[PDB]
């Protein structure tokens, strides 16, 4: 997965 | 195993995958942390934020 | 786990990824009879025939 | 998933 971080939930 | 897309998702590259609001996808897995999964819908395949999704009739 | 292509395999659509002889991949899950699974490699993703890949 | 068999091994 990537190692970043997803966007928080909108 | 079947989960809805909470919210929108565009892929930012790095194998991740769009997802659209009300859409259905099956989720393979999680990364170590899980804020990453495995995502496979009709019609493709990548990570998707585990935050965006929720089972589906839950 | 690291795995390693076999032998060619060429994608024809259908979510498959094209993957060659020798290439690293990351396994990510299999399909219910086991013929396919879903590899990550340098191009992207998709599905491969399982027996066509073994560990690194 | 494809539904179909993959190619045999060559």
């Amino acid at each position: 997965a990537p190692s970043y971080s997803p966007p928080p939930p909108p | 195993n079947l989960f809805v897309a909470l919210y929108d998702f565009v892929a930012s590259g790095d194998n991740t995958l769009s997802i659209t609001k009300g859409e259905k996808l099956r989720v393979l897995g999680y990364n170590h942390n899980g804020e990453w999964c495995e995502a496979q819908t009709k019609n493709g395949q990548g990570w998707v934020p585990s935050q965006y999704i929720t089972p589906v009739n839950s």
